[PDB]
C-alpha cells in the first residue's frame, strides 16, 4: 500500500513550494490522480483481505472508504478556492497541508494491520480536525466547538488505550488477522463487561448515539465549509470500521449487552429525526438527519448480521457522500447570503435554476430512494433488523417516516415557492459549485449501478 | 452592527425589565409578556399568542409576502410551526369540541357497523362448490403418495 | 414466442429514448412536446402487439437478464413480470397517457417549461410500466417509489403555489406512510 | 340580460341533453333490426 | 385569452358600473362622485363592487372597498392590478 | 404584442 | 387604522352574500334572496343610541357566520383560490438584469439601453426623494402609511422603484 | 390531475394487490378488512362529492371510491375482475377528468360547479362526452360500466360478502349517479353565469382529437375487450332477478333520487345550512382535524 | 449447449400447432414472419460476422483449478498456517453451497413459470429439493454472527453433533 | 337560537364574533395606537436600503436573528432545573427508552424460548 | 332476501348457516347416490392452465371453448356454441348450488320439525 | 395571442360555435 | 371614501412610470436577435419543399419525419435489443422464461407430431 500512501506523503512539498497561485491546481491535479491510483485498489482476491506488508492490509470492507477519502481530497480542495482566496499564501499553503495531512491519517488509518497504530492514528486525525475548525472557523462558538469535538472523542478514545494494551498484554498480539483466528469466546464475567465498553464506547463517540451527540451539532455548524464535510464524511466512518474490526473478539458477549446502546440507535435514531423537522439552520439540519443516519448504521453493527454489515458498509460510504453532498449548498447558500438561518431566503429556484435540481437530487439520495445505494444500504438493515427482532421495522419505519419530512420540508422552505425580496446580491450559480456537486452526484449513482465493490467484505 | 438590548437574554421580573424586553422585541410592555418560568429557556422572549399566518389578512402589503410577515417584527418561538404551509390556527366552521364529536361518531360509529356487518356477512341462496378428486387434492399442494377420501358429489 | 420476448421490452425502451434526448439538451424545447406525443403513441401501437400476440397464445412471460447483486441466496436480476396482467394492462396506460398527453398539449400551451412538464409525465409512466412488469420485489419498489416521488413533484410543479407543495407533503406523507407497509 | 336570452339561456333538459340526437338513435334501432332481418332473410 | 387592453376594460366600465339605472345617464360620467355628485353613499357602491368583480374575473380588494367610487377609480385600479399596458 | 420574458438567464 | 362601524358593515355586507350566491347558485335565486329586501339593512337605519347599534350588530355579524357556506365561494386570484399564486413560479425581481452578461446584454442590446437611463433616472432621483421625505416627515416617526408625493415638477415621488419594477402579474 | 390522479398512481396500490392475489386469496379476513376499506372510501369520498363546489375535486372523489371498488373486488376474490376494472377504468376516468379539464380550459381556468354559463349550448362535444361517461361510471350497460361497477356489484351481491360492505356499495352506486348529474345540471344547466367574454368554446383541433381518441375507447373499449379476454372470472349466469339487475335498479334510483336533488335546488327557497351539508361539504370530514391537530403534536413536542 | 438440463432442467417443449377454424388470415404468424425478415436477419447476419471474426483469432480459458487442505478440524490448536488455509477452503465451500443454492433458486423460479398453473404439482419435486437445500444449509451454514470462521463454523457443527448424539442417546436412555 | 361559535387553540374563535372586540373600549381605541408609525418606519428603512442604488446584499433586521439565537443558544442560560422540567425530562428520557427496550428483549426472549425446542420454524428464512 | 330474513332476522338455526352450508349426510332422502359422471378431467384442465377457481365440474365445457378460442383468431365474435354450452353448464350449476342449498334448506325445516315431532312427542 | 383570432370576440355574443 | 391630493398624485404618477416603463419594455425591431447556427442539408431541402407548402408536400415531410422517428425510435431499438436478447441475454440461462402455451386435448405437436385424444363423452346438454 506504499503505491498510495507514498505519494500523498511526498506531496506534501509541492504545495508548500509551489507558486502563490498555482498551488491550487496542482493539489487539485494531483489529488486526482492519487485518487486514479487509489481506484485500482477496488480489487479484492476470494475472501483473503489484500495483504501488502507486515503493518498495511486492506479488503472488501476498506477500499471503498480509502477511495472515498482519495475522491472527496479534491471536493473540499476546490470547494476551498472560495473561502480561502483572501487569506496570505503561506496560510493557504498551511490549510492544503492540514488537508493533506487528514487524508493521510485517514489513508494509514483504514489500512491499518495491528490494532494499536490505528488507534494512534485514529486520534491522530482530531490535530488537522482541530486545527481547521479552531483557526478558520467564522462565528465565535467555534472556539467550543473544537473543545467539545477534542474533549468527547478524547474523553472516548482513553479507555479503548487501556483497552487495547490490556488486550495486547493478555492475548498476545494486536494484529487484526491473527485475533480474528485466534479468537476466543467473552465470557460473560464482570471484567469482561467492562472490557467490551472500553472496546465500544471510543467507537461510539465519533459515531454520535442519542444522548451523547452534541460534538457534531456544535462543531459542523461554524466548521469551515471545506473542514465540515470532511467530519460529516469520514471520520465517523473511521469509528464505523472500529467496530466492524473490533466487535471479532467482542462476542459473544455483544449478544445481550449491546441492547442499551442498541434500542439507545432505535429511539435516537427517532429523536434525532424527530428533532429534524424543527431546525433555525439549515447546517444544523443536516447535521441532525446525519446524526439519525449513524443511529442507523449503529444498529446495522450491534446485530451482527452479515446482511447487517452489508447495510452498514454501503451505508457509511451513502451517508458521507450525501451528507457534504447537502453541505455543500449549505456553504453555497450561506456564501451568497452570509448568514445560515433556515427560513431567511426560500424558493431559490426562481433565481437559480440548476442549483434547486442539485438540492432536489440530493435529498432524494437523503431519501434513500430505489435504486440508488442509498436504498439499497438501508434495505439491508431492513431485512437484518427484522429477521434479528421482528418489530424493529416499527421504529425504523417512522424514521423512512420523517427522513422525507425533513428532506423535502428543507426543498419547500428553501428553493420552492418564492424568494424573500429583500435579498438582492444573489448572483448567477459559478460553475464551481455545481461542477462539484456534479462530481459528487454523478459518482454516486455510477457505483450504484456497481454495488458489488462497495456492498461489503462478506460477499 | 449589533448591541445587547436585541440579544435575547435574561428572564424580565421587573417593570423595568418588561419594558427592557419590550424593546428588545420591538412589541409594546402592556401586551408583552413572556412564557411560563418552568425552566424551558424562556428568557424574555414574549408568549406571542399561539396563532398561524393564514388568519391574516393576504391583501397587506407584507415585506415577506410568503408567510404574510412583516419586516423586522416580534414573531412566535414556533413561527415555523403556524406557517401557511404547516399547521394553521384558522378557524373551522364550527366549535373544535364540535369537530371531535363529528371525526369520532363517525369513526367509531362506522367500526361499529363493520364489526356488525362483518359477523353477520351477506350471502345468497347456494351451495357448495362441488370439487372432485378430494377438492382437487392432488393437483393442489397434494402429497403423492397421500390418498385421502375423494369429496364426490351427486347431482339432483 | 422470441418476437413476444423483444417487443415487450422495446415497448419501453422507445419510451426511454426521448428522455436521455432530453438530457442530450440537444432537442428544441418546442419540438419536445411532439416528440414525446409521437413517442408515447408508438409506444402504445407497438404495445398492442405484445397484446394480441397474447390473444393469440395465451400464455405469460418473466425476463430475468443480467443481474444487479448475488449476495448469498439473492441474485436481484432485471426480473420484469410481464404476464397476461401486465401486457394486458399496458396498452390502455399508454393510450391514455398518450391521449392525455396531447390534451396536455393543448391545455398547457402557455407555459416556459412545456416541455419539462411533458418529460415528466414521461418519466412518471416508465416508473409506473416497470413497476406494472416488476417480478422482483426490489424493481416492483422502484416502480413503487418512482411513481410516488415524481407524483410528489408534479403536483409540485407550481412549486410558487404554497397550496400546491403542501399538498405535495401531504401526499407525499400518506403515500409513503404506505410505503412503510411496502 | 344576454344571461337570460335564448341565445345562450334556454338550454335543452339534461335528459334532453342526454339526448343527443337520440332519433339518430331510433334510426340505429331501423338500420340494426333490418340489418339482422336481411341476414336472417336470405340465410 | 385578451390582454385587456385600456379600451377593453375601458368598455367594460362604459357598460358596468354605466349599468346603473338608479341615476339616469344623461348625469352620468366617467368622473362621476356617486355620493355627491350622484346623491347615493358608498352603501350603495358596495352591492354592484361586488357584481362587477364577478364579471372581470378578479376580486377587488376588501381593504379597498372604500374611496373606490368613481369609473375613472374602476379603470384606475383594473389597469394597475390587470398590469393593463399594451 | 410581445413583451420581455424575464428570468435569471445565465450562459455559465 | 381603526375599522369603524361603517367598515365593519361594509365587510359584512361584502362577505354575506359571496357565499349566499353560492347558497344559491343561480342568478334568479342570487336576485331574489338579495331582494329579500334589501331594506332590510336600512329598515333600522334611525339607530342613534349606538348601543342599539352595537347589538343588532352581534346579530348581523353573528348571523352571517352560519348563513355561510362551510365551502364558500373563492375566486381563482382570491387567496385561498385556484391562481392566487400560480404565476409566482414565472415572475422574477427586476434587479436579475444587471447579472447579464455581454452576449445576453448585447443579444437583447437596446432593452438593456432603456434599463441603462431608468437606472440613471433613479440615480438622478434618489436623493432627490429622500431629501423631499426627510423634510416634511412629522418627528415621532411618520404619521401614517401615507407615502408623500412629488410636490415639485421634474422631480420623483419618493420610493418608486419597487411598485414600478415590480413583476407583472403575467410574467409568463 | 386526470393522468396521475384519476387512473394510473392511484390505482398503484389495488393493482400492487392484483399482482400479489396469489397471495392475498390465501386469507380471507384481509379480503374482509379490504371489503370494508373499499366500502368505507366509496362513503366517504362519494358523500363529500355530494356537495363538493369544484368540478376536479368531484371526479377525483369518484376515482377513489372506485377505486376502492377494485379492493372490494380483491376482496371477494376477484383479482381479474379488479383487473378488468382497471383496465376499463383508465379509459372513461380519465376521460371524465378529460372533460373537467376542458370545461376548466373553456371556463375562464375555474373549475367550481357555480358560476356556469349553460355550457351546454356553447360546450357540446365536452357536454356528450361528459354525459356518457357519466353513464359510464354508473354502470351503462354495454358501456365501460356493464363490465366495470356493474359487474363488480352482481359479484359482491352474489358472493359470500359483508352485509354493510354489501349495502355501502349500492349506496356508493347511488352517490356516483347523483354528483355525475350534478356536474351535468350544474355545468351544462342553462343559465349562463360566467365573465362577460364567452370563453367557453372547444375549437382547438388537437383537443377534439384526443378527446374522441378516448371517447371512442369510453364507448367501444368497454366491450373491445371484455369478451376478447379468455375466461378469466367467475362466471355465475343465474342469480335472483331482484338482484340481478341490483346494479341496474340502484342505478336508476340514483338517477331517479340524482335529479330530485337537482330540482330541489332549483326551487325558489333557501337550502339547508344543517351539519348534514356541512359534513357533506368538506371533504369527507377527516383531513381537516388531520391537518391540524397531529402536525401541531408532533412538531410541538419536537420543538 | 453451455449448459445442461442436469443442472439447468427445461421441460421438453410442446405447442398446439394452430389450427384456425375461421378462414381469416392469421395475424401473429404474418408479423412474426415480417419481423424475422426485417429485424431478425440483419441481426444474425452481423452476428455472423462477428462469429467468423471470433473464429479468426480464438483464444482460451482454463477453471481455476484449487486442491484440498488440512481442515479445522485436522488443523491443530494455535497453528495459524493451517488455520489460514482451513478458513480458504471454508469460505469458498461457503461460497460454492451459496451458489449451488442460487442455481436451485433459478430452477424453482424459471420452473413456477415453465409448468403454469400446474406449477404446483410439477415443481413441487424442485420445491421438494428445495426444502432440502435450505435445512441442511442452516445445519452446515446458519446464525454465524457477521463474523463467520471456520472455526466458529465447526463450532457450530459440534452443536449439532451434541445435539444429535444427546437425542440418540436420550432414545436410548 | 344561531350556534354560537366557541374559541379553541386550535380553532380560535374568528375576531368578528368575539363579544370584547366589539366592545372596544376608547382605552383601547389609544391602546392601538401609533404602531402603525413604528411598523411603517420599519418598512421606511427597508423600502429606502432596497431602493437605494449603493446598497447591494442582504439586508436582515434583528428580529430573525433574536429567535434564531432565542431557540439555539439562549435556552440553557435562562434555563432552570424546575421541579417540572426534571420530572417530564426524566419521564420521556428513561420512558420510551426502557418502554422500546422492555418490549424488544420481550420479543427476543420470546424466540429465544421458541428455538431451543424448535416451535419456531427456520425453514425458509436461511438468508437471515 | 328471505334466506336471510328468516336466519339472520329471524331464528338462526331455522335457516341454512353460510358457513356451515351443508352440515347434512349427502343420501338425505337420495338412497342410491350416483354421483356426478365425470366428464371433466384435471389432467386436461391442467393442461389447458385453468384457474384452480373455476375447476369445477362444469370445466369440460371450459376447455373445449379455448380449443375454438385458440382457433378463432382473429375474431372475438367466434366459439360462441360450446361457449353458450358452457353458459347454460354455469346455469345448470348454479341452479344446482342453490337448489343444493334449498335443499337442504327444507331439510333443515325438516330437522327441527323431525326433532320437534319425534323428540318432543311426549 | 395577436388579432384576427379565430374566435375573437364579439361582445356578449356567441363565440362562433362551429358547426363542424 | 379620503383620497388626499397626496396619494392620488402618487398612485397615477406611478402609473404612467410603469407606463412609460413597459414602453419601453416593448422590444425593438432587431430584438430578439439571434446568432447563426448550424441547420443540416437534408432538412433544408425538406423545408424548401415546404415553403410552397402543397398537401402532398406536407404529407410527404409528415411521413418522412414519422418514418425517422421510426427508424431511430422503432428498429434502431431492436437492433440492439434482439442482438443482446437471442445472443448474450438467452446466452445465459432461466433470462426469458416462457408461460408454457395452453396444450390441449386433441393438439398434435410440430416435433413429435403425436396428438393427445379429444376431450371424453361430453353430457351433451343442449339448450
Ligand atoms: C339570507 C341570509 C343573510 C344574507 C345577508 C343579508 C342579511 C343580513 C342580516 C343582518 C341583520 C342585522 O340586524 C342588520 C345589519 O346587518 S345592520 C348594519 C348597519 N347598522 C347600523 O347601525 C348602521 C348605521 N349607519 C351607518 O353606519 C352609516 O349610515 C352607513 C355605514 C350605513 C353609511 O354608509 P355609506 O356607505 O357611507
Ligand atoms: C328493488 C330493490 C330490490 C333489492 C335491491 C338490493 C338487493 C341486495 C341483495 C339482496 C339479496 C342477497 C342475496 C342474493 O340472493
Amino acid at each position: 500500500m506504499l503505491k498510495i500512501i507514498i505519494p500523498t506523503t511526498m506531496l506534501l512539498p509541492m504545495t508548500w513550494m509551489s507558486k502563490h497561485n498555482m498551488i491550487w491546481i496542482n493539489a487539485t491535479v494531483h489529488s486526482l490522480l492519487i485518487s486514479l491510483i487509489s481506484l485500482s485498489l477496488l480489487n479484492q482476491l476470494g475472501e483473503n483481505s489484500l495483504n501488502f506488508s507486515l503493518t498495511f492490509f486492506s479488503d472488501s470492507l476498506s477500499a471503498p472508504l480509502l477511495v472515498l477519502t482519495t475522491w472527496l481530497l479534491p471536493l473540499m480542495l476546490m470547494a476551498s478556492q472560495s473561502h480561502l482566496s483572501k487569506e496570505t499564501t503561506t496560510r493557504k499553503k498551511l490549510y492544503i497541508t492540514m488537508l493533506i495531512l487528514l487524508q493521510l491519517f485517514l489513508i494509514m488509518t483504514f489500512t491499518a494491520t495491528e490494532l494499536i497504530l490505528f488507534y494512534i492514528l485514529f486520534e491522530a486525525t482530531l490535530v488537522p480536525t482541530l486545527i481547521i475548525i479552531t483557526r478558520w472557523g467564522n462565528q465565535t462558538e467555534r472556539l467550543n466547538a473544537g473543545l467539545y469535538f477534542l474533549f468527547y472523542t478524547l474523553a472516548g478514545s482513553l479507555p479503548l488505550l487501556v483497552a487495547l494494551v490490556y488486550i495486547q498484554n493478555t492475548t498476545g498480539s494486536l494484529n487484526f488477522l491473527i485475533i480474528h483466528y485466534w479468537s476466543h469466546p467473552l465470557s460473560n464475567s464482570w471484567s469482561n463487561i467492562f472490557m467490551w465498553l472500553a472496546c465500544i464506547m471510543a467507537f461510539m463517540v465519533k459515531m454520535p448515539l442519542y444522548g451523547l451527540h452534541l460534538w457534531l451539532p456544535k462543531a459542523h455548524v461554524e466548521a469551515p465549509i471545506a473542514g465540515s464535510m470532511v467530519l460529516a464524511a469520514v471520520l465517523l466512518k473511521l469509528g464505523g470500521y472500529g467496530m466492524m474490526r473490533i466487535t471479532t473478539i467482542l462476542n459473544p458477549l455483544t449478544n445481550y449487552m449491546a441492547y442499551p446502546f442498541l434500542m439507545l440507535s432505535m429511539w435516537g435514531m427517532i429523536m434525532t429525526s424527530s428533532i429534524c423537522l424543527r431546525q433555525t439552520d439549515l447546517k444544523s439540519l443536516i447535521a441532525y438527519s446525519s446524526v439519525s443516519h449513524m443511529a442507523l448504521v449503529i444498529v446495522a453493527i450491534m446485530i451482527q448480521t452479515p446482511w447487517s454489515f452489508m447495510g452498514a458498509t454501503a451505508l457509511m460510504i451513502a451517508h458521507g457522500l450525501t451528507s457534504s453532498m447537502l453541505f455543500c449548498l449549505a456553504n453555497t447558500n450561506y456564501e451568497r447570503v452570509h448568514s445560515r438561518t433556515m427560513i431567511l431566503a426560500r424558493g431559490l429556484q426562481t433565481l437559480l435554476p440548476l442549483m434547486a435540481t442539485w438540492w432536489l437530487m440530493a435529498s432524494l439520495t437523503n431519501l434513500a430512494l430505489p435504486p440508488s445505494i442509498n436504498l439499497i444500504g438501508e434495505l439491508f438493515i431492513i431485512t437484518a433488523s427484522f429477521s434479528w427482532s421482528n418489530i424493529t421495522i416499527i421504529l425504523m419505519g417512522m424514521n423512512m417516516m420523517i427522513t422525507a419530512l425533513y428532506s423535502l420540508y428543507m426543498l419547500i422552505t428553501t428553493q420552492r415557492g418564492k424568494y424573500t425580496h429583500h435579498i438582492n446580491n444573489i448572483k448567477a450559480s459559478f460553475t464551481r459549485e455545481n461542477a462539484l456537486m456534479a462530481l459528487h452526484i454523478l459518482p454516486l449513482l455510477l457505483l450504484t449501478l456497481n454495488p458489488k465493490m462497495i456492498l461489503g467484505p462478506l460477499y | 452592527h449589533v448591541t445587547k438590548d436585541m440579544f435575547p437574554g435574561p428572564y424580565p421580573k421587573t417593570p423595568e425589565e418588561r419594558a427592557a424586553a419590550a424593546k428588545k422585541y420591538n412589541m409594546r410592555v402592556e401586551d408583552y409578556e413572556p412564557y411560563p418560568d418552568d425552566g424551558m429557556g424562556y428568557g424574555d422572549y414574549p408568549k406571542l399568542p399561539d396563532r398561524s399566518q393564514q388568519e391574516r389578512d393576504p391583501w397587506y402589503d407584507w415585506d415577506h409576502p410568503d408567510l404574510r410577515l412583516n419586516w423586522g417584527e416580534p414573531i412566535h418561538w414556533d413561527l415555523d410551526m403556524y406557517i401557511r404551509n404547516r399547521v394553521d390556527t384558522s378557524p373551522t366552521p364550527v366549535s373544535w369540541n364540535t369537530m371531535c364529536k363529528h371525526l369520532s361518531g363517525f369513526v367509531a360509529f362506522m367500526l361499529f357497523m363493520f364489526w356488525v356487518g362483518e359477523i353477520y356477512p351477506s350471502y345468497q341462496p347456494v351451495g357448495p362448490k362441488q370439487y372432485p378428486y378430494n377438492d382437487l387434492y392432488l393437483e393442489r399442494g397434494g402429497d403423492p403418495t397421500k390418498e385421502p377420501e375423494p369429496v364426490v358429489h351427486y347431482e339432483i | 414466442m422470441n418476437p413476444f420476448a423483444s417487443l415487450t421490452l422495446t415497448t419501453l425502451i422507445i419510451l426511454t429514448i426521448p428522455i436521455m434526448m432530453s438530457n442530450s439538451n440537444i432537442y428544441k424545447t418546442n419540438l419536445y412536446p411532439n416528440y414525446v406525443k409521437t413517442t408515447v403513441s408508438y409506444a402504445f401501437t407497438l404495445s398492442l402487439v405484445p397484446l394480441l400476440m397474447f390473444m393469440h397464445t395465451g400464455q405469460e412471460m418473466i425476463i430475468s437478464n443480467w443481474h444487479w447483486m448475488t449476495l448469498q441466496t439473492v441474485e436481484l436480476s432485471l426480473s420484469f413480470k410481464m404476464d397476461y396482467f401486465s401486457v394486458m394492462f399496458i396498452p390502455v396506460a399508454l393510450f391514455v397517457t398518450w391521449s392525455i398527453m396531447e390534451f396536455s398539449m393543448w391545455y398547457m400551451h402557455s407555459d416556459p417549461f412545456i416541455n419539462r412538464f411533458f418529460k415528466y409525465l414521461v418519466l412518471f409512466l416508465i416508473t409506473m410500466m416497470i413497476l406494472v412488469t416488476a417480478n422482483n420485489l426490489f424493481q416492483l419498489f422502484i416502480g413503487w417509489e418512482g411513481v410516488g416521488i415524481m407524483s410528489f413533484l408534479l403536483i409540485g410543479w407550481w412549486h410558487g403555489r404554497t397550496d400546491a407543495n403542501t399538498a405535495a407533503l401531504q401526499a407525499i406523507l400518506y403515500n409513503r406512510i404506505g410505503d412503510i407497509g411496502f | 340580460a344576454w344571461r337570460y336570452s335564448g341565445g345562450f339561456a334556454n338550454n335543452v333538459s339534461f335528459v334532453g341533453a342526454l339526448l343527443k340526437g337520440f332519433k339518430w338513435g331510433f334510426a340505429a334501432f331501423v338500420v340494426a333490426v333490418g340489418a339482422e332481418y336481411y341476414l336472417e332473410s336470405q340465410n | 385569452a385578451p390582454p385587456l387592453t385600456l379600451e377593453a376594460i375601458k368598455d367594460r366600465v362604459l357598460y358596468v358600473l354605466k349599468l346603473y339605472d338608479k341615476i339616469d345617464p344623461e348625469k352620468l360620467s366617467v368622473n362621476s362622485h356617486f355620493m355627491k355628485d350622484l346623491g347615493l353613499d358608498s352603501l350603495d357602491q358596495v352591492e354592484i363592487i361586488m357584481a362587477m368583480e364577478d364579471e372581470f374575473g378578479f376580486e377587488i380588494p376588501d381593504i379597498d372597498a372604500e374611496k373606490l367610487m368613481c369609473p375613472q377609480e374602476i379603470v384606475d385600479y383594473i389597469a394597475d392590478k390587470k398590469d393593463v399596458y399594451e | 404584442k410581445r413583451l420581455f420574458i424575464i428570468k435569471p438567464s445565465g450562459f455559465y | 387604522a381603526y375599522l369603524t362601524h361603517q367598515q365593519k358593515v361594509l365587510r359584512l355586507y361584502k362577505r354575506a352574500l359571496r357565499h349566499l350566491e353560492s347558497w344559491c347558485v343561480h342568478r334568479d335565486k342570487y336576485r331574489y334572496f338579495a331582494c329579500l329586501m334589501r331594506a332590510r339593512f336600512d329598515e333600522h337605519k334611525n339607530e342613534k343610541d349606538m348601543v342599539k347599534a352595537t347589538q343588532l350588530l352581534r346579530q348581523a355579524e353573528e348571523e352571517f357566520w352560519y348563513g355561510q357556506h362551510p365551502q364558500p365561494y373563492i375566486f381563482p386570484e382570491s387567496p385561498g383560490g385556484t391562481s392566487y399564486e400560480r404565476y409566482e413560479c414565472y415572475k422574477v425581481p427586476e434587479w436579475c438584469l444587471d447579472d447579464w452578461h455581454p452576449s445576453e446584454k448585447a443579444m437583447y442590446p437596446d432593452y438593456f439601453a432603456k434599463r441603462e437611463q431608468w437606472k440613471r433616472l433613479r440615480r438622478e432621483s434618489w436623493e432627490r426623494e429622500v431629501k423631499q421625505l426627510q423634510e416634511e416627515t412629522p418627528p415621532g416617526g411618520p404619521r401614517t402609511e401615507a407615502l408623500p408625493p412629488a410636490r415639485k415638477e421634474g422631480d420623483l415621488p419618493p420610493l418608486w422603484w419597487h411598485i414600478v419594477t415590480r413583476p407583472r402579474e403575467r410574467p409568463m | 390531475s386526470a393522468l396521475l390522479h384519476s387512473s394510473t398512481m392511484v390505482v398503484a396500490g389495488v393493482f400492487l394487490l392484483i399482482r400479489f392475489y396469489p397471495l392475498m386469496e390465501t386469507n380471507k379476513l384481509v379480503q374482509t378488512m379490504t371489503l370494508c376499506l373499499g366500502a368505507i372510501t366509496t362513503l366517504f369520498t362519494a358523500l363529500c362529492a355530494i356537495t363538493q363546489n369544484d368540478i376536479k375535486k368531484i371526479v377525483a372523489f369518484s376515482t377513489s371510491s372506485q377505486l376502492g371498488l377494485m379492493m372490494v373486488t380483491i376482496g371477494i376474490n376477484q383479482p381479474h375482475l379488479a383487473f378488468l376494472h382497471i383496465c376499463m377504468h383508465a379509459f372513461f376516468k380519465a376521460m371524465l377528468f378529460m372533460c373537467s379539464g376542458s370545461i376548466i380550459h373553456s371556463l375562464n381556468d375555474e373549475q367550481d360547479i357555480r358560476k356556469m354559463g349553460g355550457l351546454y349550448k356553447a360546450m357540446p362535444f365536452t357536454t356528450t362526452a361528459l354525459i356518457i361517461g357519466s353513464l359510464a361510471l354508473t354502470g351503462m350497460p354495454y358501456l365501460t360500466g356493464f363490465y366495470s361497477k356493474d359487474l363488480i356489484i352482481e359479484a359482491v351481491n352474489m358472493s359470500y360478502t359483508n352485509a354493510w360492505a354489501l349495502l355501502m356499495t349500492l349506496i356508493a352506486t347511488s352517490l356516483t349517479a347523483a354528483y355525475s348529474t350534478r356536474i351535468i345540471f350544474f355545468a351544462f344547466l342553462g343559465k349562463p353565469r360566467f365573465p362577460p367574454l364567452v370563453l367557453i368554446n372547444e375549437n382547438n383541433p388537437l383537443l377534439i382529437n384526443s378527446i374522441k381518441r378516448l371517447l371512442i375507447g369510453s364507448i367501444f373499449a368497454g366491450f373491445i375487450i371484455s369478451n376478447n379476454i379468455p375466461p378469466m372470472t367467475v362466471p355465475n349466469t343465474t342469480m335472483p332477478l331482484y338482484m340481478k339487475m341490483t346494479a341496474l335498479i340502484v342505478t336508476i334510483m340514483g338517477f331517479m333520487l340524482a335529479l330530485e336533488l337537482n330540482n330541489t335546488t332549483y326551487y325558489l327557497k333557501f337550502k339547508y345550512p344543517s351539519q348534514t351539508y356541512k359534513f357533506s361539504n368538506m371533504l369527507g370530514y377527516y383531513p381537516s382535524i388531520m391537518h391540524r391537530l397531529p402536525t401541531y403534536h408532533n412538531l410541538s413536542m419536537s420543538q | 449447449d453451455s449448459w445442461d438440463k442436469d443442472v439447468y432442467p427445461e421441460p421438453p417443449r410442446r405447442t398446439p400447432a394452430p389450427a384456425p377454424q375461421t378462414s381469416l388470415p392469421n395475424p401473429v404468424t404474418y408479423l412474426t414472419k415480417i419481423f424475422d425478415l426485417l429485424v431478425d436477419r440483419p441481426v444474425t447476419l452481423a452476428r455472423e460476422f462477428i462469429e467468423q471474426q471470433h473464429a479468426k483469432n480464438r483464444y482460451y480459458y482454463y477453471h481455476r483449478e484449487f486442491r484440498r487442505v488440512p481442515d479445522i478440524t485436522e488443523c491443530e490448536e494455535k497453528d495459524i498456517l493451517c488455520m489460514f488455509e482451513a478458513e480458504m477452503q471454508w469460505r469458498r465451500d461457503y461460497k460454492v453451497d451459496q451458489e449451488i443454492v442460487n442455481i436451485i433458486q433459478e430452477r424453482l423460479k424459471a420452473c413456477q413459470q415453465r409448468e403454469g398453473e400446474s406449477y404446483r404439482q410439477n415443481c413441487a419435486k424442485e420445491l421438494e429439493q428445495f426444502t432440502q437445500v435450505s435445512k441442511a444449509f442452516q445445519d452446515r451454514y446458519s446464525d454465524l454472527g457477521a463474523h463467520y470462521s471456520a472455526r466458529k463454523c465447526l463450532a457450530k457443527q459440534k452443536q449439532r453433533m451434541l445435539a444429535e448424539r444427546k437425542a440418540a442417546k436420550e432414545a436410548a436412555a | 337560537s344561531f350556534p354560537k361559535y366557541k374559541p379553541s387553540r386550535l380553532a380560535t374563535l374568528p375576531a368578528t364574533l368575539d363579544p370584547a372586540e366589539y366592545d372596544i373600549s376608547p382605552e383601547t381605541r389609544k391602546a392601538q395606537a401609533e404602531r402603525l408609525a413604528i411598523r411603517s418606519r420599519l418598512k421606511r428603512e427597508y423600502l429606502l436600503q432596497y431602493n437605494d442604488p449603493n446598497r447591494l446584499g442582504v439586508i436582515e433586521d434583528p428580529a430573525l436573528i433574536r429567535w434564531t439565537y432565542a431557540r439555539s443558544a439562549n435556552i440553557y442560560p435562562n434555563f432552570r432545573p424546575t421541579p417540572k422540567t426534571s420530572l417530564l425530562g426524566a419521564l420521556f428520557g428513561i420512558g420510551p427508552l426502557f418502554f422500546w427496550y422492555y418490549v424488544f428483549k420481550t420479543d427476543r426472549d420470546k424466540k429465544e424460548k421458541l428455538i431451543q425446542e424448535g416451535k419456531l420454524d427456520q425453514t425458509f428464512n436461511i438468508s437471515y | 332476501g328471505a334466506h336471510l330474513a328468516r336466519r339472520y332476522l329471524g331464528d338462526a338455526s331455522k335457516e341454512p348457516d353460510p358457513l356451515r352450508m351443508p352440515t347434512f349426510p349427502p343420501d338425505y332422502g337420495f338412497p342410491e347416490r350416483k354421483e356426478r359422471e365425470m366428464v371433466a378431467t384435471q389432467q386436461e384442465m391442467n393442461d389447458a392452465q385453468l384457474m384452480l377457481q373455476q375447476r369445477d365440474y362444469c370445466a369440460h365445457y371450459l376447455i373445449q371453448l379455448l380449443k375454438c378460442k385458440r382457433d378463432s383468431f382473429p375474431n372475438f365474435l367466434a366459439c360462441k356454441h360450446e361457449q353458450h354450452d358452457w353458459d347454460y353448464c354455469e346455469h345448470l350449476d348454479y341452479v344446482k348450488r342453490m337448489k343444493e342449498f334449498e335443499r337442504e334448506r327444507r331439510l333443515l325445516q325438516r330437522k327441527k320439525r323431525r326433532e320437534q315431532r319425534e323428540a318432543e312427542m311426549a | 395571442a395577436g388579432g384576427g383570432v379565430h374566435i375573437e370576440p364579439r361582445y356578449r355574443q356567441f363565440p362562433q360555435l362551429t358547426r363542424s | 371614501s379620503g383620497y388626499t391630493p397626496d396619494e392620488k398624485l402618487r398612485l397615477q404618477q406611478l402609473r404612467e412610470l410603469r407606463r412609460r416603463w413597459l414602453k419601453d419594455q416593448e422590444l425593438s425591431p432587431r430584438e430578439p436577435v439571434l446568432p447563426p447556427r448550424r441547420v443540416w442539408p437534408m432538412e433544408q431541402f425538406w423545408n424548401k419543399f415546404l415553403q410552397d407548402g402543397a398537401p402532398w408536400k406536407n404529407v410527404i415531410y409528415k411521413t418522412y419525419r414519422h418514418s425517422i422517428f421510426a427508424v431511430t425510435h422503432v428498429l434502431i431499438p431492436v437492433w440492439i435489443i434482439h442482438y443482446y436478447l437471442k445472443y448474450h441475454v438467452t446466452a445465459k440461462p432461466y433470462t426469458v422464461v416462457e408461460r408454457k402455451p395452453r396444450i390441449f386435448p386433441g393438439d398434435t405437436i410440430l416435433e413429435t407430431g403425436e396428438v393427445i385424444p379429444l376431450m371424453k363423452e361430453f353430457p351433451d346438454q343442449h339448450h
